[PDB]
């Protein structure tokens, strides 16, 4: 429950922000499994 | 809510380039969910440790002059991690400091004022603290301040992190005296090419970096090292000629945010991908926008200092006794007449009660203060706030291997020549019940156990030696069912067989009911199958010899001895079967103390010694009220030892060979401490 | 009602590093 409620508010904390259009590879790669690895707890977690 | 980080402190801009890289390729091996580096640049390494002690920052490396610079309230800062600069075949874990010059400048060391020098830094281990150590007492008063001081006696000088404003002199060759790499002369490196350039005439480095700056043997072979006895040697004998070892640099993180494990781990990966170039396509200890980033450049690795180790006992003691007489400016005369006082240790408002007692009685060459284990007393000796203490002989072996050495012995057998006469050493045995007579020693498995305290000859070295011939297992509450041995820990039914109460079970203090030889007794007595205690122990507590109600009632041909091959012998023969010998206990110091100790306690013993009768009433330093305090209560005299104050001397071989059987069970920090510190 | 417990689904495992959760439903991991 507590690894849901800290994905979800980490995803609405990416959700407020300022956006970029124009990212370099190496960044974009960490944006890319930092979310990628909240969603897969989220589909993880309500299913434990 | 947040996640772990580690931050790492840079002191420049090239620091933040290669703690990017360093941060790149540390999540590049790392899973997901293991922290990783993040980097903050402050100006200074001064600024660091205030940015470190206001939690802004976690880790960053020293010298150990800088260390001790960084001990200091309000800082509060803890050495994690050291480094060692051998090969991994031989780690070295102190380095040398050596003073570079040019070939045929033709001057010596003793009259070396009005030169160029450049330093590494101020406060730092090699660049400052050795050489105006070495030459302090030469300069006239006023000493204080330093930098006035060696300003005066240089024509002028470079030294970085130096006050500029307050002090000319100390920048006169190097314009900015700064605490970063932007100065060219700062470093290492910095101080070798502060020779190179031909503007400093000496300089003052380590042994390796003439090696790491000059390639060519002929370069090598022009720049010469001066030695401490007033000659000139060229350059690889620096294991001939040095100044002092020094320690190494240190990674320093504050003590209650902590935290030690997630940087030992961090750099446990560090120190296997970085090290010793199993990677081309990145190095930790070399890097091409400067040299001394971030760690040394000849480090090979890096070693865990284990918890016990503070600051103080991380230096040492020569070295923090010179670093405070540098600081305060005072040059020791020290003639040595008279003596102060001694500062005589105590444990637990026993052993504090009956020591404050005898520092009245005594006119006043006695002074007591108190700690609470006995390994944190040997602490409190080696940093320097206690002078003496009596100890028996298995914690003579750790105070021995932390750097301390024997002076009195105890004597246990009366004559008119104790006092000169070196014993011969008390016996160990175990007590079994007439009650049980099934008891041998062939079987000892699942049957319980009563033992005086851990890490002592009679109730550990002795039994568990040859009891670890036959078991062959590092644990002990697996082939006791329940025991009672002090000084173990709380998890185990060793501590929880044990008497006291309440929290201060299996506490090695005389606040444990069971603890000692009297209290290992009346495990037996009470809840016990054999007990581990000295051939002198029952008869002392048989027949009313206490007053105590235990031991009145009891009687000494019940309680026996059993043997090594099985068979019960009566009591009053020990020497038919012990189980084995043990060494006398002894008075341990400091070696610059042992005069004083010396001449001092061969005074107290003549009056208040065995021959002062009426005890009751009147003072008497020996006799206690069975609680054992301060001494062992049936000693006669204390014998004077010529020709034989080391540990190894004084214990001997097969006691010395016994506890080397034991010495991968041991579990006394301390001891981890003292053997990390040896190379 | 039934004195046993159908699914025995609860128990679980997780590495000792922290580093990974393991589960008893499918996938049994969340990469
Ligand atoms: C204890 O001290 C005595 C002397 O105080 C040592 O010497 C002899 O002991 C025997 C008894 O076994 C006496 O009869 C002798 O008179 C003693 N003196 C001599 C021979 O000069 C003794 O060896 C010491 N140790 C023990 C274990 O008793
Ligand atoms: C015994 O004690 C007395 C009382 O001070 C002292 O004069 C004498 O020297 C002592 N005897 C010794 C130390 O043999
Ligand atoms: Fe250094
Ligand atoms: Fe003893």
């Amino acid at each position: 429950l507590q690894k849901v409620k800290h994905s979800i508010d980490q995803v609405t904390a990416l959700s407020d922000g300022v956006k970029p259009k124009q990212v370099t590879k190496n960044r974009l790669k960490e944006y890319y499994f930092n979310i990628g690895n909240y969603y897969s707890i989220f589909k993880f977690g309500k299913d434990s | 809510v947040p996640d772990k980080t580690v931050r790492w402190c840079a002191v420049s801009e090239h620091e933040a380039t290669k703690c990017q890289s360093f941060r790149d390729h540390m999540k590049s091996v790392i899973p997901s969910d293991g922290p990783s580096v993040a980097c903050v640049k402050k100006a200074s390494y001064l600024d660091c440790i205030r940015a470190i002690a206001a939690n802004e920052a976690d880790a960053v490396t020293l010298d150990a002059g800088l260390v001790y610079d960084a001990y200091l309230a309000p800082n509060n800062l803890k050495p994690v991690v050291a480094e060692f600069y051998g090969s991994k075949e031989d780690p070295q874990t102190f380095y040398y400091a050596v003073a570079v010059v040019k070939k045929d400048s033709g001057f010596q060391m003793n009259q070396l004022r009005g030169k160029k020098s450049c330093h590494t830094g101020l406060g730092r281990s090699a660049g400052w603290n050795i050489p105006i150590g070495l030459l302090y007492c030469d300069l006239p008063e006023p000493r204080k301040p330093l930098e006035k001081a060696v300003a005066n006696f240089f024509s002028g000088s470079c030294a970085p992190c130096a006050d500029g404003t307050d002090f000319p002199q100390l920048c006169q060759l190097c314009p900015g005296c700064g605490c970063s790499t932007l100065n060219q002369y700062f470093g290492y490196s910095g101080a070798f090419k502060c020779l190179k350039d031909g503007a400093g005439d000496v300089a003052f480095v380590k042994h390796s970096t003439i090696f790491e700056n000059l390639a060519n043997k002929a370069d090598r072979d022009q720049y010469e090292l001066l030695c401490l006895d007033n000659t000139r040697k060229p350059v690889d004998e620096y294991k001939d000629c040095h100044l002092a070892q020094v320690p190494s640099h240190t990674v320093v993180a504050r003590s209650m945010g902590g935290k030690e494990d997630l940087i030992w781990e961090l750099l446990n990966q560090a120190q296997e991908h970085f090290g010793k170039d199993k990677s081309k396509e990145f190095q930790l200890f070399s890097s091409p926008h400067g040299k001394d980033l971030l760690f040394k450049d000849s480090a090979h690795g890096f070693l865990k200092v284990p918890p016990r180790m503070d600051a103080k006992m991380y230096l040492g003691y020569e070295y923090v006794t010179a670093i405070r007489n540098l600081r305060e400016g005072t040059c020791p005369e020290a003639p040595t007449d008279e003596c102060k006082p001694v500062k005589w240790c105590a444990l637990s408002h026993h052993e504090r009660l009956k020591c404050d007692e005898w520092s009245v009685n005594s006119v006043g060459k006695i002074e007591c203060v108190s700690a609470e284990t006995t390994e944190d007393c040997i602490a409190k000796i080696m940093n320097g706030e206690a002078d003496a203490m009596s100890l028996d002989g298995g914690f003579v072996y750790i105070a021995g291997k932390c750097g301390l050495v024997p002076v009195l012995a105890e004597n246990y057998n009366k004559s008119d020549n104790c006092e000169d006469t070196p014993e011969a050493g008390y016996f160990a045995v175990a007590v079994v019940k007439k009650s049980a007579s099934d008891l041998t020693w062939d079987n000892l498995k699942g049957k319980k156990s009563c033992h005086t305290a851990v890490g002592r000859t009679a109730g550990w070295n002795i039994p568990m030696g040859l009891l670890y011939n036959k078991i062959n297992h590092c644990r002990f509450d697996e082939f006791f069912s329940e025991g009672c041995a002090p000084g173990s820990k709380k998890d185990s039914s060793l501590c929880k067989l044990c008497m006291g109460s309440g929290l201060n079970l299996c506490e090695p203090n005389n606040k444990e009911g069971y603890y000692g030889y009297t209290g290992a007794f009346r495990c037996l007595v009470e809840k016990g199958d054999v007990a581990f205690v000295k051939h002198q122990t029952v008869p002392q507590n048989t027949g009313g010899k206490n007053p105590d109600p235990w031991a009145k009632n009891l009687n000494e041909k019940d309680y026996e001895l059993l043997c090594l091959d099985g068979t019960r012998k009566p009591v009053e023969e020990y020497a038919n079967c012990h189980l084995a010998r043990a060494p006398n206990h002894a008075v341990v110091t400091r070696k610059d103390k042992e005069a004083c100790v010396h001449k001092i306690l061969r005074q107290q013993q003549h009056l208040f010694g065995s021959n002062v009768t009426d005890c009751s009433g009147n003072f008497c330093l020996f006799r206690s009220e069975t609680k054992d305090l301060l001494f062992r209560d049936d000693t006669v005299c204390l014998a004077k030892l010529h020709d034989r104050n080391t540990y190894e001397k004084y214990l001997g071989e097969e006691y010395v060979k016994a506890v080397g059987n034991l010495r991968k069970c041991s579990t006394s920090s301390l001891l981890e401490a003292c053997t990390f510190r040896r190379p | 009602s039934t004195n046993t417990t159908d699914n025995i689904d609860y128990f679980d495992i997780s590495d000792e590093s922290n580093y990974y959760l393991i589960s008893q439903l499918r996938p049994h991991f969340s990469n």
